[PDB]
DNA sequence: CCGGCAATCGATGTATATATCTGACACGTGCCTGGAGACTAGGGAGTAATCCCCTTGGCGGTTAAAACGCGGGGGACAGCGCGTACGTGCGTTTAAGCGGTGCTAGAGCTGTCTACGACCAATTGAGCGGCCTCGGCACCGGGATTCTGATGGGCGG
DNA sequence: CCGCCCATCAGAATCCCGGTGCCGAGGCCGCTCAATTGGTCGTAGACAGCTCTAGCACCGCTTAAACGCACGTACGCGCTGTCCCCCGCGTTTTAACCGCCAAGGGGATTACTCCCTAGTCTCCAGGCACGTGTCAGATATATACATCGATTGCCGG
């Protein structure tokens, strides 16, 4: 046991190959190259009773559900009964002791000078502070920054098909709930596979990827149950999130506050369909496509997407949408 | 038939705009009637020729080819449509 | 007192503005109505393609612009600034269109 | 060597003139003018008919093409009477 | 008999202009691959009608001038005094024809 | 007491006289010389038939008469009875000849 | 032999006679030069076309039919001289 | 191919076929299509170069009918050739008489 | 079902344009105008050549008729260059037939 | 006591009536080449059935363009005076027009024969039509800048 | 004492950037069929020779037309004054344009006859070249007749 030094997991050579990506209350996610492969290093401070980004840090046991869910969903890709390759697989996880290396601080300074950061400096951390280092595969760029270079609505139909298949597979496998899905959480990458393959509850099926592979990030508040043991982070006290306004996400938050009467220990797969409804509203009102609607085939495709968006709410779960809806049959 | 007195749809500002493109600075008050008459005559000739062309082919729809052929026969070639 | 340009300035501004653009200067629906009304005299229950009406409009506008140019030349020849129907008649007579 | 032969329309024009005015003559220059007029009209009508036939993707010239060319070329009343004449002729040729 | 008497196509059509000559000219003129059987009759009838009209007007003009022979001046007078004929022959020049007498009213003395 | 006509009577008499006949109004030898001189700039040692010269003369006279008619119309339009070169220029410009 | 200064052979009385046939009552003193220029241009065009026609046929004599063809091509059909 | 031996870019076989079935003459020689293709290519190249110059003047990288009209109307020979032709979406050349200008 | 194919001059016009101006594009309407121009010129020259062949009592069309038609139909400066280009093309074709 | 309006009076150019003389026009004849009669083979054109694309029609919202009124300044139009360029006529000079005479360059026609174009069979690659991406081009919105039109303020022979 | 020039003020016209929406190139397949290659075969036209029509050059004689000059007057052109009638700007009313959605009418494609036209052979009658008179028109002469320009002769304010 015991934490390992910075050179144990991120030495100097792969320290200088580095570029910043994302930040948050928990920690920061950050890009590098290791083993001739682009990887993401995610650093979270733990065991620290110090106010960071407006709050202190929890313990390792609080993070433990998150890594549990992460490696369970990674193994879901290697499952036989329910297989889907549209998720993110881990590499490893380790513990780090010490202060923030200066290269990290200079990368943060460059990011703030270029993109701007709302988080505090990471340079006040001591040499005895404990962090958790986590490794992810490079899944591409977010949907938000990619909103104005998409080809046509066929790529849409494809990515909805793939995400719904992934959620249905996850539900059939371990009764997984995400409870957070915004258009900044979808990662798309260019792949040469014209037709991708997967398995749901023991049946083989395929998705036309249109030369595009998809993924969605891990969720800190995701809820699931394995063998009767429920893993979920209680959100009944953070009512500020559900009392917000300005766009549809807070509306979805109050719906997921009202439909399960604050008893979050149970399982309610219905709100997932409203989470998808939010994405449909976004695609029909928050993206630009590079192909004109002149051709009637994709015009009727768009109308079919529209009636899906209007009529999905009368189902019970994403599996029902996958197995019954016209766009999915 | 129902369609009648549609020559009045060529408004005075439209004739003014055409004159401005032609390069005219001052316009008298008796030009609009003459312009309407000459436009009517021109349209009558062209449409008569086009309808004859579409009649010879045993069709009931006037196409752009008939108009182009009639204009070429009249001595005014037009580029950009079919051809 | 509110600003007022002298008579003749806005005319030159419009002349300079309309000689640089290329779009049509007549509304489409009235022209279509006129074309259909004229064509109903030769044959009953006819049908039209959009390109036919567009070509008719282009030819008519070009003819009218050329006629107005010739009329302006005729009016200038007689030590005048305004154009009158006699100028149109003279231009059409010399062109050979009228008898 | 032997002199070649020249063809014209003088005899037919003279026959028509004797039909219309039975006591009038004509000179040489007028005969030349009428010959040129007939040739010019023949060329115009034949060319128009050929263009009409080519437009519709046909490989033959019939009386319909001639009638349409006459209608397109001749102005006003001159067309109407002319058309009638042609029709009558064809009908007679069919009877015998 | 082996053969019957020859009958011209003009006689059957009741015309005066030649039909066989017009058929030959149409065939050897590079107009179309084939030529029908009714086109020459139509063309001959039209040409004969036009010739008759022009000759009638010219003969009237000649008789007006107290003569018994048609000269190009009479043809010009006949052509230029009729609207349809003038429109048809609008770009044609007749040799030894002349012009129509016409003086503007402004030039006349008071 | 010599007899003298007012300005304009003889002009009208000539207008009436020359609109009734059909002869040619230009001498033949100068026209033939001009035709040969113009033609010599395109080829050398050319020969002509008399019919060609006659046809050229007829066409030229007809063209000139029509042009003069148009010039008279233009001169009348501007409140005048005398023809001037500007009338010829305007007539040629409107007719389409550069 | 080479010819020169022949445009002066179109004398002033000839132009006056042509104007009188045209219907003109008074003539300015500067019309003759313009008339000579116009005639020169017209003759140049027609003669050039006729000479090209006679050169294609491999001949050394200009015939009347060449002039008739040139006039017809120009748009000034002429009746009487054959063809 | 015949067009490659002559160093041309316009088709030669297609021109021959269009000449042979257009009712022009009984027989067609073996040199006419080459001449016709060369002439057509030359004229097209000239017009295209002028239009491209006009387009580059206006700070654009594509040619539109306004550019073709500007190129044609500003050249004497091309204007004389297309003296009775109307181009759609063409416009007119800017020109104002001097008398109408203010003092 | 596939429609009947239609012939045009787009490919060759684009090739010539790339030969002259290496970095310029063109719009669809301009291409249609160019197609119409090519067809019109072809028809004019062919008709003139046919009339020329008929006048001299011949039954074949050769390059002499095309040259004379080009001389008659085009103004002088264009005519000279067109004649030079046509003669060069014919000579090159004949030499390496 | 004139400026006029009509009525002559003379002179000039044009239209009209009569007698002779010619050459262009209206038939007669012989002959040959182009049109008519008779028959066969095959392919261009007519007809029926089917598919689906493009034209016609309807409804609601918004807003840019058409319609109407009014004050006033600049242009169209008539009247007048002056000067010179153009019309009319006469005497003298020039070259067109007509009638022959002579010579030869070139248009027009005929007979041989060779090369060039039409036609056919087997091969194959150029060109067109569906489906799909997409990198840059044209597009607008803002702001800033500029430039031009309409104005009052003055030194002077 | 009539001004004709200069310095200010407002309002269009044009430049620079930033973010969006599509289009014109490109790629693939899959054909389809039109162009290329290698032969034979019948005739269009190039070439050489000959005949003779018409285009060119020269000379002499007549007479009509072109040319130069003098004289007078009517027409073109510039200036002034008056009044109507289009131009510029503000307010209110009408319908054009954009988006979307059905209904079906007629244009385009495929398959199957079959009658009309091209081609060939034989034969003779219509039309063209050539040759002769005779009479419609051209020419010459004399004779009215309409019209233009000047002079007279009264005439009412």
């Amino acid at each position: 046991k015991g934490p390992v030094p910075f050179s144990h997991c991120l030495p100097t050579e792969k320290l200088q190959r580095c570029e910043k990506i994302g930040e948050g209350v928990f920690g920061e996610v950050f890009q590098t190259i290791a083993d001739h492969t682009p990887v993401a290093i995610k650093i979270i401070a733990i065991e620290g009773p110090d106010l960071v980004n407006g709050s202190h840090q929890k313990t390792f046991e609080e993070i433990l559900p998150e890594i549990i869910i992460s490696k369970e969903l990674s193994l879901l890709s290697g499952e036989v009964c329910n297989r889907t390759e549209g998720f993110i697989g881990l590499n490893s996880v380790h513990c780090v002791q010490g202060s923030y290396p200066p290269l990290l601080l200079k990368a943060w300074d460059h990011y703030n000078s270029t993109k701007g950061s709302a988080n505090d400096r990471p340079d006040f951390f001591k040499d005895d502070q404990l962090f958790i280092v986590l490794e992810f595969e490079f899944g591409g760029i977010d949907l938000e920054q990619m909103r104005t270079k998409l080809s046509s609505l066929a790529t849409a139909k494809s990515i909805l098909h793939q995400l719904t298949a992934s959620l249905a597979v996850a539900e059939a496998s371990l009764r997984f709930e995400h409870r957070d899905l915004h258009w900044g959480n979808v990662l798309l990458k260019k792949t040469s596979l014209k037709k991708l393959h997967y398995t749901l509850n023991g049946k083989s099926s395929t998705i036309p990827s249109c030369g595009l592979q998809v993924s969605i990030i891990d969720y800190t508040l995701s809820r699931l149950e394995r063998d009767g043991i429920v893993v979920f982070c209680d959100v009944s006290m953070d009512e500020d999130l559900f009392t917000g306004d300005g766009d549809y996400q807070f509306d979805i938050y109050r719906l997921m506050k009202k439909e399960n009467n604050n008893r979050w220990g149970e399982y309610h797969p219905y709100s997932n369909v409203l989470w998808l409804h939010y994405l449909t509203d976004k695609m029909l009102k928050q993206m630009t496509f590079k192909t004109k609607c002149n051709t009637p085939a994709m015009k009727q495709i768009k109308r079919k997407i529209q009636e899906f968006h209007r009529t999905m709410l009368n189902f019970s779960s994403a599996t029902d949408l996958l197995c019954q809806h016209s766009l999915f049959k | 038939k129902v369609l009648r007195d549609n020559i009045q749809g060529i408004t005075k500002p439209a004739i003014r705009r055409l004159a401005r493109r032609g390069g005219v600075k001052r316009i008298s008050g008796l030009i609009y009637e003459e312009t309407r008459g000459v436009l009517k005559v021109f349209l009558e000739n062209v449409i008569r020729d086009a309808v004859t062309y579409t009649e010879h082919a045993k069709r009931k729809t006037v196409t752009a080819m008939d108009v182009v052929y009639a204009l070429k026969r009249q001595g005014r070639t037009l580029y950009g449509f079919g051809g | 007192k509110p600003h007022r340009y002298r008579p003749g300035t806005v005319a030159l501004r419009e002349i300079r503005r309309y000689q640089k653009s290329t779009e049509l200067l007549i509304r489409k629906l009235p022209f279509q109505r006129l074309v259909r009304e004229i064509a109903q005299d030769f044959k009953t229950d006819l049908r039209f393609q959009s390109s036919a009406v567009m070509a008719l409009q282009e030819a008519s506008e070009a003819y009218l612009v050329a006629l107005f140019e010739d009329t302006n030349l005729c009016a200038i020849h007689a030590k005048r600034v305004t154009i009158m129907p006699k100028d149109i008649q003279l231009a059409r007579r010399i062109r050979g269109e009228r008898a | 060597r032997r002199k070649t032969r020249k063809e014209s329309y003088a005899i037919y024009v003279y026959k028509v003139l004797k039909q219309v005015h039975p006591d009038t003559g004509i000179s040489s220059k007028a005969m030349s003018i009428m010959n040129s007029f007939v040739n010019d009209v023949f060329e115009r009508i034949a060319g128009e008919a050929s263009r009409l036939a080519h437009y519709n993707k046909r490989s033959t010239i019939t009386s319909r093409e001639i009638q349409t060319a006459v209608r397109l070329l001749l102005p006003g009343e001159l067309a109407k009477h002319a058309v009638s004449e042609g029709t009558k002729a064809v009908t007679k040729y069919t009877s015998a | 008999k082996t053969r019957a008497k020859a009958k011209t196509r003009s006689s059957r059509a009741g015309l005066q202009f030649p039909v066989g000559r017009v058929h030959r000219l149409l065939r050897k003129g590079n107009y179309a691959e084939r030529v029908g059987a009714g086109a020459p009759v139509y063309l001959a009838a039209v040409l004969e009608y036009l010739t008759a009209e022009i000759l009638e007007l010219a003969g009237n003009a000649a008789r007006d001038n107290k003569k018994t022979r048609i000269i190009p001046r009479h043809l010009q007078l006949a052509v230029r005094n009729d609207e349809e004929l003038n429109k048809l022959l609008g770009r044609v020049t007749i040799a030894q024809g002349g012009v129509l007498p016409n003086i503007q009213s402004v030039l006349l003395p008071k």
